RNA sequence: CCCACCCAUACCCCGCCCUCAGGGUAGAAACGAUGCCCUGAGGAGUAGGCGGCCGUGGAGGUCAGUGACGAAGCCUAGGGCGUGAGCCCGGGUCGAACGGCCUCUAGUGCAGAUCUUGGUGGUAGUAGCAAAU
RNA sequence: GGGACCGAGGACCGCGCUCUGCAAGGAUGCUGGCGUAAUGGUCACCAGCGACCCGUCUUGAAACACGGACCAAGGAGUCAAGGUUUUGCGCGAGUGUUUGGGUGUAAAACCCGCACGCGUAAUGAAAGUGAACGUAGGUGAGAGCUUCGGCGCAUCAUCGACCGAUCCUGAUGUAUUCGGAUGGAUUUGAGUAGGAGCGUUAAGCCUUGGACCCGAAAGAUGGUGAACAACCAUCUAGUAGCUGGUUACCGCCGAAGUUUCCCUCAGGAUAGCAGUGUCGACCUUCAGUUUUAUGAGGUAAAGCGAAUGAACUUUAAAUAUGUAAGAAGCCCUUGUUACUUAACUGAACGUGGGCAUUCGAAUGUAUCGACACUAGUGGGCCAUUUUUGGUAAGCAGAACUGGCGAUGCGGGAUGAACCGAA
RNA sequence: GAGACCGAUAGCGCACAAGUAGAGUGAUCGAAAGAUGAAAAGCACUUUGAAAAGAGGGUUAAAUAGCACGUGAAAUUGUUGAAAGGGAAGCGCUUGUGACCAGACUUGCGCCCGGCGGAUCAUCCGGUGUUCUCACCGGUGCACUCCGCCGGGCUCAGGCCAG
């Protein structure tokens, strides 16, 4: 597009990240990236930390999860697997759930440095309606 | 946190700015090598910065802002005499702004030769003034 | 920044048909027809031309 | 204008007034041009008509863009893969019709002409055999060329 | 029936405006990446939809803003800017306060409403000296 | 060779050429003139050509009709409550301090103890019951990733699985009259199948209030006078229709005047035209077009030294006008079904093949489709052609197309319907 | 005691003689109207004449601030000046005539030689502040270097319009 619709200076930081590095990488991970950056807050529905263990608990382990959308934390899910997630936003129990498994927390300027391409990355969104 | 100072800077409130109806903005800014407010020369948005200044007393210096004494507003610039003669103050431009952004560099020698050219032309002016007794 | 005619300046003609130089030096324009008497034409194509 | 005429207009690429497109003769093509006849003139152009058209009012389809063929290189990059690489391909393959005119007509931006030098005849809507201008004249296209170009 | 000539905002070439589409731009640029550069196409417009921008009263911060050596206002067969709404300067008058930027706010922009209030015309030094004064 | 108009851009780069540099990705060189005025502005007037007075309203349109003596100031979509859509923001299975308390530099700011609102599991009229048999399932697509082997988001299609309710079958048993287990249904859910909400800000729309502003006759309450019932104040800014008016600029996108349904006429709901957002294909696909095949006209025509006689035909027009022209496709083999038939005879579900570097005419392609949401529209007048009826002649009615309606310009001396051209 | 309120056609009808003036038998209805100047210092006196008026003269920073009083728009009107006017004016494009008004590139740098004075010049000395290696003072002088200044000579550079 043009312009983000959000106010957030940082998401304008990560938009003016991901919009060179969509021009000077061939990789289509940095062009969905970008694309889901501009769309609104409706149209990047939460992602919860159940849905990232189901699509972690095939053969893609040991791999990064990037959602462009908040982690939320799911009561329902009572043992959480080491797991590395990379989001716009962390809520308190998701944050404390990932560090207590033993995983860790990026954000989209750290997955940058660590896979500017989207080597090794499991990409995900939540549900819509 | 250089580029969210920029971001405030531009586009919310800044105490130096002039704007313009001509399609120019200016920084009031006196520690601004060009008078215009741009991402380039803004010394507030960039934390290495330089900027020639003239003295009252008719010396030409050279100012120097790094990183490191940007928490202390006291000592931001290092203050650099600047030769008389023309040519070795233009090298003592570039020695001393060695490895900075090349608009740095480009801008303050425009900044030294006109700051010779005023003072040659005030010079100038006075004695045609004494002259004329007008 | 300035379209040019390559039937004008010759330079943009020679730019794009580089044969232009011998199609003039060797006066290919200005071919001549092949040589031999030319026979005449039969009487029977004479008389249906002016039938009626 | 009835509808037909009007769908036929803009599939021969003849969007506005003095627009001219090099069509190939099959019965697809004939009986197209034969509906849009009092609109439209054409004729059986020759050597130099072609020649002096792509030379002065030459144009392509470059992404979308009318760029004009200025260099030979403009050429080979958007129909070198068919084996046109120079501007004497292009006028070969539109004059002596080729197996690659779908791509070389199509590459050929719309020739937007002059008014004719001299103007037309009198009666201009009249047909070409009954003393005016529309129609198929054949080989006296090659004046109108000359006038208009 | 033939030759030439005349001119539309139409057609062709060139310049300029804006919009749209495509491209380029970071161990940063010699221009606010909300910037800059390259290329092509397009341009009537009611109801309606969207965007930008100009002007008004008041409010927070700012310009270490202007000002009795003259603020605001008004006038002006003057100098400029902007496509435009508008804006800046000169000359005169005048006497005490006012302006730019970024935000907030609203009792915020007029040619009409047989609009409201005020002031003033032609009719007209006419009708006619009735009433009122 | 003669003339006119133009000089965009601003280090190099490119293609070239006649190669000690050139006319080769856009004008340089030389000479002159310019300050008691080069060059402009404003006003008044003359001259050539142009040129109806604005707004509102009716209508297909003009024509009527209403308003305008002039100037200054005022002057008309506002504010509340409740819904709803979208954008931003905070936290997020939670969210919301501001009733109140504590506090304070005192109507500000700061802090929160308990409840409360909305949400976090559903269905059935109800008794009430109550979300796992399969990596919460299989298969195929599908963004993205890839050790190039394969993993596969969201979402969709199908086959499943479970649960609430309905219609069934009816286990150990049971107080001898209570129960629902197992096995089914062309069922239903605003169901589960792993949460998205709450608060707030901005814009828009809906409802009610005076409700964009101005504008009846009436009715009622309480008083004042006295007479052909009248006046006064209030309820009351009453209401119904129906008029009039409704405030700077520029830019971009831009209509409809229609099909169908329902019923008061005074109207809404679909679909179409304009736009916004999401998802998906690759610019795939589509097209008021031609061609090919084939209908509806064998319509004209050639012949009848072919037969037979528009109703004759070997052949066949023109000209409009329906239907198809692959991979989302074809054929047949083999199995089933709840449908059908004497019968895989048909329909559906599965099986097999070939061609992916001519994938099966031409031309064009300023993308297409699905879903959701949002404004304005739902009149006609004239002409060509075809056609039905009628008159002494006018004329009346259908169907297509075109023009004007929202359209300036050139011409026809002038002009709603003409010609050219946007 | 306050205000993101209104500022004299606004804000209560009333900033002031306001429920006043005035109307109606009466109940009731109900306006318009603020601003000299810092200070009246509110024009003494002379002189026309019958006046809410002038000419002199004075007060004041100012009287074209004179109780018609801060500023003083437009409509409308008089005088003076210019131009025009044969049954409409006004308006658009483009000249032309006259009148008045404005004033075009701010209009410069670089070399050479000689003198003079300074320093950021001397491995010169003393001091101060500091980001601790950069600045700023004071006193020395001119071997070198560099700035100015004065007197010559020289160079190119330029704004607009033409051929
Ligand atoms: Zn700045």
């Amino acid at each position: 597009r043009k312009a983000p619709k959000s106010d957030n200076v940082y998401l304008k930081l990560l938009v003016k990240l991901y919009r060179f590095l969509a021009r000077r990488t061939e990789a289509p991970f940095n062009k969905v990236v970008l694309r889901r950056l501009f769309m609104s807050r409706i149209n990047r529905p939460p992602v919860s930390l159940s849905r990232i263990a189901r699509n972690l608990k095939n053969g893609n382990e040991k791999k990064t999860v990037v959602v462009v959308a908040t982690v939320t934390d799911d009561n329902r899910l009572l043992q959480v697997p080491k797991m590395e997630v990379a989001a716009l936003r962390f809520t308190a129990k998701a944050r404390a759930r990932i560090e207590a498994a033993g995983g860790r927390t990026l954000t989209l300027d750290q997955l940058a440095l660590e896979k500017p391409t989207g080597a090794n990355t499991l990409l995900l969104r939540g549900p819509k309606n | 946190s250089d580029e969210i100072v920029w971001q405030i800077i531009n586009q919310q409130f800044c105490a130096f700015k002039l704007k313009t109806t001509k399609g120019q903005n200016f920084c009031r800014n006196e520690y601004s090598v060009s008078g215009l407010c741009n991402r380039q020369s803004c010394p507030l948005a960039n934390s290495r910065y330089a900027t020639v200044r003239q003295s009252p007393k008719g010396t030409i210096y050279l100012y120097i802002k790094t990183i490191e004494r940007s928490h202390m507003p006291s000592k931001w610039w290092e203050k650099i005499k600047l030769s008389q003669n023309y040519q070795k103050a233009l090298e003592q431009i570039d020695q001393r702004l060695q490895f900075f952004p090349k608009f740095l560099i480009h801008k303050c020698k425009q900044r030294l030769t006109r700051l010779v050219q005023v003072a040659i032309r005030m010079r100038r002016i006075a004695a045609e003034e004494a002259r004329l007794g007008e | 920044v300035q379209k040019k005619n390559p039937l004008r300046n010759k330079q943009i003609m020679l730019r794009l048909n580089p044969y232009a130089s011998t199609f003039a030096k060797e006066k290919l324009g200005e071919v001549k027809a092949e040589e031999g008497k030319p026979p005449k034409v039969p009487a029977s194509f004479k008389e249906l031309l002016h039938e009626a | 204008i009835p509808p037909k005429p009007r769908k036929i207009l803009q599939l021969l690429r003849l969007r506005q007034i003095n627009n001219g497109v090099f069509v190939k003769v099959t019965k697809a093509t004939a009986e197209m041009i034969k509906i849009v006849e009092p609109w439209v003139a054409y004729g059986y152009p020759n050597l130099k008509s072609v020649r002096e058209l792509i030379y002065k009012r030459g144009y392509g389809k470059v992404n979308g863009q009318r760029i004009p063929l200025t260099d030979n290189a403009i050429i080979e990059e958007n129909l070198g893969k068919y084996g046109i690489i120079c501007i004497e391909d292009l006028i070969h393959e539109i004059f002596t019709v080729g197996p690659n005119f779908k791509q070389a007509a199509n590459f050929l931006w719309p020739f937007k002409l002059s008014n004719p030098n001299g103007g037309f005849r009198p009666r201009k809507f009249k047909h070409f055999i009954e003393g005016g201008d529309l129609g198929n004249r054949e080989e006296h296209i090659n004046a109108l060329i000359r006038a208009m170009n």
